[PDB]
């Protein structure tokens, strides 16, 4: 470097290029990869970590522990990207997408540091990701019988093998079969909003449950609210968005008035205005008053004098559940409260759950949502228990958009290694490398899952490539038995979408990561 | 090791003496550095427009006093700065300039504020410099153009590092537009003098 | 006897910060290198074997690409040499929209050589003289090697061919998909009259499934939700609004007065009723889907779903603007219903979620319209700011392509017949400028040359086999990517053509920045100072 | 931290032998750039304005600071390689750093390390079973043209490569020179005999090899003659000074009469005995000691050149060469002091030439033994240097060449063989110590894949080229002459390097095998690492 | 194990922890040395105090009631 008297750009610009930033970019994946590494399979641990407030999150999602990296490295940010992108598109795999993008760039770094065209390495994984794809939507098992109840054990068992490597796995079968219900009550479009999720401390896992309506924490009583009765055996609910209090009638409202008679006409004027709301909700027939707006001690002390319920400053997301579940329609004014606009509901009450009240509307048979609630020992207990329902839910929910399923344990993907390896065998040779490199790489999981685990990944690897050799294609690891089994007759089943998915994701990265040849970093600002 | 309940009891009653003896001089150190924080840290460590009245406003700013042009007063000591920020009516407004000789942008600006003081004779512009004041080495390498703001007793400008949007060639004019976009400048030639009991006058009685 | 005083004159008076470079080997010289420098960086991402670079930013922004304006842009330049340059291929981006590293790889070589010609004897003068009279011959020459034409803009298969070649060089590995998608979008934009607009192709980066799963949509895409419970409509019949869905408001000072108790009894009621007739009277022209660009009120809302009536809230005034020109609709300033021709009609709007991200799509059944979008997905946000820089690509081309129909032959082969004509050229004209006329057609030989070493092969056999083949007569054959020794074939017959226009542009720029630069004699440099932005 | 309590960092697992990995790597990477005829030289500036440029691996690794462990284990592991054979350094060091690599890419696959370790050792016992039984060529068969095409090989990759035309020659007939033989019949060859003087100037091609000796140094005084024609050197390890009585010895003085005559002894003594010297015919004298102004006077009236502070291996070298004895004291076993005639050295001529602004003596044609030199001419000094280090490299090899009889084909062509045979072997010893060989046998392909990458040439197609023929050679009983087939880097094709005249000794690739071997052996059995905190 | 005395610290900074004996310790003296300062003012023969407060008011309060001496002091 001659140091020219004026320099090109600015000085602390910083210039890495050729084979060595490359190498450097392959062990930052590599790094990146081996910190949710131990985060796979039913003898995945949990990472536990700590921000600079202090507050720590305790986690087996691998996407959720890559986000809380403060990742800088940009070719190591593509791996917390693509595992953002496995869990927005399809919500589990998040994992796998990281370890087999690592162990792509990993298989071909031997050929990179000998001065291989990465354009030839990209073209090679490609074609690898293709075929690889496509064998995967051909060897897919699916049930074309539209059977009820064969679609429910369907569900289960993606359910249950989805939720297979978290705190709440030994009682898999419980959370599998209420994420089931809580899905096939959505109608169409499966949103996520439509499933409440409820964390009250203190209660063991078993103690969660799921009601077939909504359920919301009791939001700030006013005077006069114990007076109001807490069991309904048949309300009408009147979804509001209304303030029921004394308060000026308009923010730019002002009253001109010259006599003491007309002072106390306004005043009674102001008293019949409210009044008069609380007699048309009163007079609408429902029992049970929900506003989105405070619900003032007066409208709480007239209902309970009725002996009706009130509950203000509800949150939106609630009466959109409540509304879904009940029946009803979010009204802004009461002048027109007909029967077609109020909630009914078969039972409405208030119960202590944990040291906190909590609002109960169930018996709703016609209830397009659900509310789960959910019971710990601990806040970040009850957020892992939290994440791994919405993975399960969203497993479910990709099952019922198309139901065709691969067996677990890494069966999938030895299968697909050996037919990559066949194809292999049959082309001139440089292109053949490269793709045994790809089909090498795809045993990760399956080793994963054994070193995880403790076992001999090598004899469990040896056994499984021999079996696929000989014939079998759903055969995997099977963990308790230290062996390898029949993963599709032990119901170890995931989604197609969740394998394809991952494969296009880290094969993406990999070439995006290969394809860099220089990284420039400007002075910060 | 006991007698966590020490109860010091006839000590300080005879040795209150020193102890004030040294509060005295430590709570002249504190309210030296109270005083000195209030600019630090918290922004230190981090064709109309064509103006053809301004030429006008510097030629009759040229042509500003007759007698004198009159220096920036000088504060010699942190003590000094002290008393005449804590003196003077609370009705006026004094701004103080830090400087280090040396840095450019300093002479430019003192004449801006010599100009500023000729023709408005309310203000009381003073300079300080940045060494007698012992800011930190960031306030001297990278704070040169420090214009605070007494109104009062509070600062209701704390202008710091006015280079940039004020250039290193300003003028009077363009220093008093600049403090004027905020409303920091509040809005005859005597022969000589006209000023010179209480008894007035009186006729007969 | 220890030190050398400055020289009386100028050098004393000179500032403190400032710097003054003078004469031809502290200026000329080093303006020449900085330039050599910035081309030798952007080199490396010339041609479809380019390789990205990593550029980050002042603000932490991650910029992986091979686009040259990209990197030149997001690379924070300070030698004014090189900043005149970066201008020029900026020039050139906003006038077509493709081959800024072919201006700056142009740019540098000819510095290159005029550097080479001032050091054996020549002058500047002579230089720029032969540098001129070499591109008006090279202008001259240009539109005699129009190998083919566009010859139909409405067909899709045509227009898919002639726009592969703009987005291969990037994206190299798969081009014909995104070849195919852009030809659709293009085509559906592109009425009977001859006027294309760029601005008429949106894109929608939407994360999550790689980019196979890109397609293309006759209509608009808002990442947005409904203000409604209403999700989803079949025979759209769009009201927008410029004003925001409440009750129009004094602007000086609305101040309500009561004086009776029956007014403040009726106030609310009043209001309500009246907004309830306004929302009412919209629904009754038959509109279901209502647009407006501000607020929504509450009741308004509440009203609004009593009506059914699908709700769209578009913060942006752009947004709002293209809703009307791709549904036909008027933007009314006030709240009255809309007349028949004001009322926009879209064949379907509904509320989707792709991904994970909620969208409302306002989609036509007809291959046609005034706006056309791209959804791109994908597993990487960096990955689909790549995809979307080469969908501006291939728009550019398409409109160079309305603009021109002319194409020239790619791959290395024009800039081969143009430097070996201008040689030519060069041996019959006698004097001083001959030596600047041959080293400008031999500077055409740094985009072989590039293309060579970014394929991985000896450019130095591509450029004597390319010379041996031009000197038999076949000019339209350029090297040839797929193989691993160094190898050339036609061009015409592969389909790898670029625009007679652009390149001719970028012939123009680059010239005229080389000449620019080397026009400068002295440079007196101010103190840097501050500044930020 | 935590309940062990010490004073320093602790790191165990995968984490350390990632550490010591990456180390072994980093020291690899350094000097993988200047391996292989395409390889270029380095410079390295001392921080203070040394400048030196050299290719040398060896070199290289002792001039850089190194503070990891393992680094510095590989740095020593050069040093070794460099003291014992001379040569492949840079090979040895990229070797080991390659198996540790791969060895640890196999633990990392829950390996255990022993297994490693046993399968190495097999595999580097194999590997020099089949080089001493299959790949070596006897040097019989060729006579001198085998000395000159290893000396030559060695030339390549070094600063004096294209001259190697006349550079192997220089040596090898400098090797030749200094031959000798000893007890049990064993004709060795002491290099380091073979004095090289360092003298910018003129170009390389007139380097000259002096038939000779060649001193450092210059005549102690300037009326001395600069020129004998027939030389009687005596060699001296004493000096010629005033004699100064010693520590026990004490002069005092009671008779003033007496002081005079000690003062004249005091000098007449060296007199008496530089005349003895020179009474039998001695013309050039030699000393490792200083000389005193009156003895260069003495010396000067006789007509005889005098030599002071010499060097005692300098002087050695001499006396052996011309027959001399070297003398630390004039005593002989009858209690007097004389010098005899039968002690005195010959040669044919003895000049003070001059060589670039700097004088020197030549001492040509010493007779009873023949000695060599050599003085190397550069652009600048540090050209001569690397030329040094270069010329040293070629001596060794020569020298391990002519000791032993056997040679190998160089060019990646014994570790394409080594990798092909050890892949094909390890089906038949272990189950885990199957992978342990292999990985050994595709570390052993670390060396031609280094010299494709060094030329900028298509490394995977060119392996994969002398992979096939080496395959092709193991396989096929009538195609054994493959075996020689190896790495052309200037046209990138696989050649017949035994025909190409590329060798090396096979003692080279031999202990660069067990160096490296036993170097990541040593490093993989390491699992933990405390590094305690420094005293201050 | 305890708390403090354990390999792995279990506070934050300025945290402290007394086990029996220390705890103990601790408020035996505290207690002690309240009860020796309130007595000695106790009967008809009992003295009074001076109470001299270290504020700015310096505030001067000569009293014999043991629980105004024993809330005006600062007590740890
Ligand atoms: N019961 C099981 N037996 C064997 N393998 C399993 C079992 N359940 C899940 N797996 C495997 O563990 C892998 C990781 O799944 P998991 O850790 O739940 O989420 P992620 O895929 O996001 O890491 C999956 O690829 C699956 O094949
Ligand atoms: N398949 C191909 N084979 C050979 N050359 C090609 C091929 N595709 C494109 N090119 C060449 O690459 C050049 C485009 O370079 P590019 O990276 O697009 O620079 P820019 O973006 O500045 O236009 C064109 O001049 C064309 O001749
Ligand atoms: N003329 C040649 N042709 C092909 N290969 C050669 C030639 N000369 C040397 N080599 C090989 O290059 C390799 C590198 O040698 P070099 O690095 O110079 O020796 P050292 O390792 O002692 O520094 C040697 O192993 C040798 O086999
Ligand atoms: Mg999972
Ligand atoms: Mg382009
Ligand atoms: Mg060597």
């Amino acid at each position: 470097m001659m140091p020219t008297p004026v320099i090109l750009l600015k000085e602390g610009t910083d210039s890495s290029q050729g084979i060595p930033q490359l190498v450097s970019n392959i062990s930052a994946c590599q790094v990146i990869a081996e910190a949710v590494r131990t985060t796979l399979g039913p003898r995945g641990m949990d990472k536990l970590i700590v921000d600079g407030r202090g507050k720590a999150t305790i986690s087996n999602d691998g996407a959720t522990i890559l986000k809380l990296l403060d990742v800088v490295h940009p070719a190591a940010k593509t791996l917390v990207d693509i595992a953002k992108s496995q869990d927005a598109e399809v919500g589990d795999g998040t994992t796998s997408v990281t370890l087999l993008a690592a162990e792509f760039l990993k298989q071909v770094k031997p050929y990179v540091e000998e001065g291989l065209h990465p354009q030839i390495i990209i073209r090679a994984f490609r074609t690898a990701t293709q075929l690889a794809v496509n064998k995967i939507k051909e060897i897919a098992v699916t049930v074309k019988k539209a059977d009820k109840v064969e679609q429910r054990k369907l569900l289960e068992k993606c359910a249950m093998t989805a939720l297979s490597s978290k705190l709440i796995s030994q009682q898999k079968a419980f959370f599998a079969k209420m994420v089931v219900d809580a899905v096939m009550m959505l109608d169409d479009l499966l949103q996520l909003k439509m499933i409440g999720i409820k964390k009250v401390q203190g209660g063991a896992l078993e103690d969660s449950q799921l009601v077939a309506g909504v359920a919301f924490k009791k939001t700030f009583s006013y005077a006069g609210f114990e007076m109001q009765p807490k069991k309904y055996h048949n309300p009408k609910i009147a979804l509001l968005n209304v303030e029921l209090e004394l308060k000026a009638e308009k923010d730019n409202a002002e009253i001109r008035v010259h006599t003491v008679e007309d002072y106390q006409a306004i005043v009674d004027a102001e008293w019949n205005i409210l009044y008069d709301k609380l007699e048309k909700i009163h007079h609408s027939g429902a029992k049970v008053v929900l506003s989105k707006l405070p619900i003032g001690d007066v409208a709480t002390q007239y209902f309970a004098d009725r002996d009706m319920f009130c509950a203000g400053r509800v949150p939106e997301e609630d009466l959109k559940r409540t509304m879904m579940a009940c029946g009803g329609s979010i009204q802004t004014s009461v002048n027109a409260l007909s029967a077609d606009v109020l909630g009914r509901c078969q039972v409405f009450e208030e119960t202590q759950i944990g040291g906190e009240r909590y609002n109960f509307f169930t018996g709703c048979p016609k209830a397009k949502t659900c509310t789960f609630i959910l019971r710990g020992g601990a806040e970040q207990f009850m957020e892992e228990t939290e994440r791994s329902l919405h993975d399960a839910i969203m497993i479910v929910r990709r099952a019922i958009k198309n139901d065709s399923v691969v067996a677990g344990g890494g069966a999938i993907e030895m299968e697909l290694s050996k037919y990559l390896r066949d194809y292999s065998r049959t082309i001139p040779g440089k292109q053949q490398l490269l793709i045994g490199a790809y089909a090498k790489a795809l045993e990760i999981i399956p080793r994963q899952l054994c070193d995880n685990a403790g076992f001999d990944a090598t004899n469990i690897l040896n056994k499984l490539r021999a079996r696929h050799a000989q014939g079998g294609t759903w055969y995997g690891v099977d963990i308790n038995n230290e062996d390898i089994a029949d993963n599709f007759e032990a119901f170890v089943w995931e989604p197609a979408m969740v394998r394809i998915n991952a494969l296009t994701a880290a094969s993406e990265a990999a070439c995006l990561i290969v394809s860099v040849d220089e990284t420039i970093k400007n002075p910060r600002s | 090791l006991a007698g966590e309940g020490i109860s010091v009891n006839t000590g300080p009653k005879g040795v209150i003496n020193d102890w004030r003896r040294f509060k005295q001089l430590e709570t002249e150190q504190r309210e030296e550095q109270c005083r000195e924080m209030e600019r630090l840290i918290k922004k230190l460590s981090m064709f109309l427009q064509q103006y053809r009245k301004q030429r006008m406003e510097e030629m009759r700013q040229q042509l500003h006093k007759g007698p004198q042009f009159k220096q920036v007063f000088e504060i010699s000591s942190g003590e000094g700065f002290l008393d005449m920020i804590d003196k003077e009516q609370k009705s006026i407004v004094i701004m103080v300039h830090i400087y280090e000789d040396g840095i450019p942008g300093t002479e430019a600006m003192n004449g801006c504020m010599i100009c500023l003081a000729a023709e408005y004779p309310a203000v009381k512009f003073c300079k300080v410099k940045s060494s007698v004041i012992g800011a930190s080495s960031q306030f001297t390498r990278n704070a040169l153009p420090a214009l605070l703001i007494y109104k009062g007793g509070e600062l209701i400008g704390n202008f710091v590092r006015v280079t940039d949007q004020l250039g290193d060639d300003f003028f009077a004019v363009d220093l008093e537009a600049f403090l004027q976009e905020f409303g920091l400048l509040p809005e005859v030639l005597t022969s000589v003098r006209n000023s010179a009991s209480e008894d007035s006058d009186l006729e007969i009685d | 006897a220890l030190h050398v005083p400055k020289a009386p004159g100028f050098a004393q008076m000179l500032k403190e910060g400032a710097k003054h470079f003078s004469g031809l080997e502290e200026a000329v010289y080093r303006n020449i290198q900085a330039c050599k420098e910035l081309a030798q960086t952007t080199r490396t991402a010339y041609g479809p074997n380019g390789m990205n670079k990593m550029v980050i930013n002042h603000l932490e922004k991650l910029f992986v690409t091979n686009d040259a304006a990209t990197i030149l842009r997001e690379l924070e330049v300070q030698h004014p040499a090189a900043k005149m340059i970066v201008m020029a291929s900026h020039m050139q981006e906003q006038e077509v929209g493709d081959g800024t590293n072919f201006v700056l790889v142009f740019a540098g070589a000819l510095l290159e050589l005029a550097e080479e010609l001032l050091r054996i004897g020549l002058s500047v003068s002579e230089v720029i003289e032969g540098y001129e009279i070499a591109c008006r011959k090279a202008h001259e020459i240009l539109p005699n090697l129009v190998c083919c034409s566009a010859k139909n803009l409405r067909d899709i298969d045509e227009v898919s061919s002639l726009l592969r070649t703009s987005i291969m060089s990037k994206q190299y590995g798969n081009e014909v998909f995104l070849a195919k998608l852009i030809a659709q979008a293009c085509v559906s934009i592109f009425p009977d009259s001859g006027h294309f607009n760029v601005d008429n192709i949106r894109v929608c980066k939407i994360l999550g499934s790689g980019i196979s799963s890109s397609s293309v949509l006759h209509g608009m895409v808002f990442k947005k939700e409904t203000e409604g419970d209403v999700t989803s409509v079949k025979d759209a019949k769009i009201a927008v609004y410029s004003c925001p869905f409440d009750g129009m408001i004094t602007e000086t000072k609305g101040t309500v007065l009561i004086k009776t108790a029956e007014e403040l009894m009726n106030f609310s009621k009043g209001e309500e009723n009246l907004m309830d007739a306004q929302v009412k009277a919209i629904a009754d022209t038959g509109a279901n889907v209502v647009v407006t660009g501000g607020k929504v009120a509450d009741m308004a809302l509440h009203y609004a779903n009593k009506y059914n009536i699908m709700l769209v809230r578009l913060n942006s005034k752009w947004d709002l603007r293209r809703l009307c020109k791709t549904v036909g609709a008027t933007a009314l300033p006030r709240l009255t219903p809309p007349v028949l021709e004001e009322m926009g009609h879209c064949d379907s709007v509904y509320l989707s979620e792709v991904g994970d991200t909620q969208v409302v799509v306002f989609k036509h059944e007809k291959e046609d319209g005034a706006i056309s979008t791209i959804v791109l997905r994908g597993s990487t946000d960096n990955l689909m700011d790549d995809i979307e820089r080469a969908v501006d690509d291939g728009v550019n081309t398409f409109k160079v392509l309305t603009r021109d129909k002319r194409l020239v032959p790619g791959g290395g082969a024009t800039e081969i017949e143009l430097a070996k004509q201008i040689t030519s050229y060069g041996e019959t004209c006698p004097g001083l400028e001959q030596y600047a006329i041959k080293k400008f057609a031999e500077a055409f030989e740094a985009i072989p040359r590039a293309l060579a070493e970014n394929s991985g092969v000896k450019a130095n056999e591509v450029i004597s086999k390319l010379y041996a083949v031009h000197q038999e007569g076949n000019k339209n054959v350029g090297l040839d990517i797929e193989a691993e020794v160094p190898a050339v074939k036609d061009m015409l017959e592969a389909g790898i053509l670029d625009t007679y226009l652009g390149k001719y542009w970028a012939i123009k720029l680059a010239t005229n920045a080389a000449v620019t630069v080397l026009r400068v004699d002295q440079i007196i440099m101010a103190k840097p100072a501050g500044g930020p932005k | 931290e935590g309940p062990l309590s010490v004073f320093g960092d602790r790191s165990t697992g995968e984490t350390i032998r990632s550490q010591n990995v990456m180390a072994a790597a980093s020291i690899a990477n350094i000097v993988k750039s200047s391996l292989g005829p395409v390889g270029l030289d380095k410079m390295l500036v001392d921080d203070i304005g040394d400048v030196t440029i050299t290719n040398d691996g060896a070199t290289i690794l002792k001039l850089l600071e190194v503070e990891h462990p393992a680094a510095k284990v590989l740095c020593e592991l050069a040093d070794l390689q460099d003291k014992e054979v001379g040569d492949g350094t840079t090979s040895v060091v990229i070797i080991a750093a390659e198996l540790l690599k791969n060895a640890d890419e196999l633990v990392k696959q829950k390996i255990h390390p022993t297994s490693v370790i046993s399968g190495y050792r097999l595999a580097c016992k194999e590997a020099v079973r089949y080089i001493n039984e299959n790949l070596i060529v006897n040097t019989d068969e060729l006579g001198r043209d085998c000395l000159i095409n290893a000396a030559k090989t060695s030339m390549s990759s070094k600063i004096i490569g294209i001259n190697g035309d006349f550079f192997a020659n220089m040596v090898v007939d400098a090797v030749l020179a200094i031959k000798y033989t000893d007890i049990r019949g064993q004709p060795r060859y002491p290099v380091n005999s073979v004095n090289i003087l360092k003298a910018h100037g003129r170009s390389q091609m007139e380097s000259m090899l002096i038939s000779g000796y060649a001193l450092n140094c210059v005549v102690g005084s300037q009326g001395m003659p600069k020129r004998i024609v027939n030389a009687k050197i005596a060699c001296l390890d004493f000096s010629l000074q005033k004699t100064k009585m010693k520590l026990g010895v004490q002069v005092v003085i009671t008779d003033p009469e007496k002081l005079d005559q000690i003062r004249q002894r005091e000098s007449d003594i060296t007199k008496e005995r530089i005349q003895k010297i020179l009474a039998t015919g001695a013309n050039v004298i030699l000393t490792t000691g200083g000389i005193d102004d009156m003895c260069l006077k003495y010396f000067v009236e006789a007509g005889a050149m005098a030599v002071r502070r010499v060097l005692k291996r300098d002087l050695k070298r001499i006396a052996k060469a011309s027959g001399a004895t070297i003398l630390s004291t004039l005593a002989n076993l009858e209690g007097e002091e004389t010098f005899e005639a039968a002690m005195l050295g010959q040669a044919e001529e003895v000049v003070q030439e001059r060589i670039c602004d700097d004088e020197l003596i030549l001492i040509k044609n010493t007779k009873a033994r023949t000695s060599a030199s050599i003085i190397l001419r550069g652009a600048n000094d540090f050209m001569c240097d690397e030329m040094e280090r270069s010329l040293h490299d070629a001596l060794c090899v020569v020298k391990r060449v002519l000791e032993s009889k056997s040679v190998v084909p160089g060019g990646g062509a014994v570790e394409a063989a080594l990798s092909i045979y050890l892949e094909n072997y390890a089906t038949s010893m272990g189950s885990r110590e199957q992978l342990a060989i292999a990985e050994f046998a595709r570390s052993l392909l670390v060396i031609p894949n280094t010299l494709a990458v060094n030329a900028a040439q298509d490394s995977t197609d060119l392996v994969a080229k002398l992979r096939a023929f080496h395959n092709e050679a193991q396989v096929n009983p009538e195609r054994k002459n493959l075996k020689w087939i190896g790495l052309d880097l200037s046209n990138g094709k696989p050649r017949d390097n035994k025909q190409a005249g590329v060798f090396e000794p096979t003692i080279v690739k031999v202990k660069s095998l067990k160096f490296a071997t036993e170097a990541a052996i040593t490093i993989l059995r390491i699992d933990d690492l405390i590094k305690l905190h420094p005293e201050s | 194990a305890s708390l403090s005395l354990a390999p792995v610290n279990i506070f934050k900074a300025g945290a402290d922890e007394e086990r029996a004996e220390t705890a103990r310790l601790t408020s035996f003296i505290g207690a002690i040395a309240i009860g020796d300062l309130v007595k000695s003012t106790l009967g008809p023969k009992g003295m009074d105090k001076i109470l001299l407060s270290s504020g700015r008011d310096a505030s001067l309060m000569v009293t014999n009631d043991g629980a105004t001496i024993l809330k005006n002091i600062g007590v740890d």
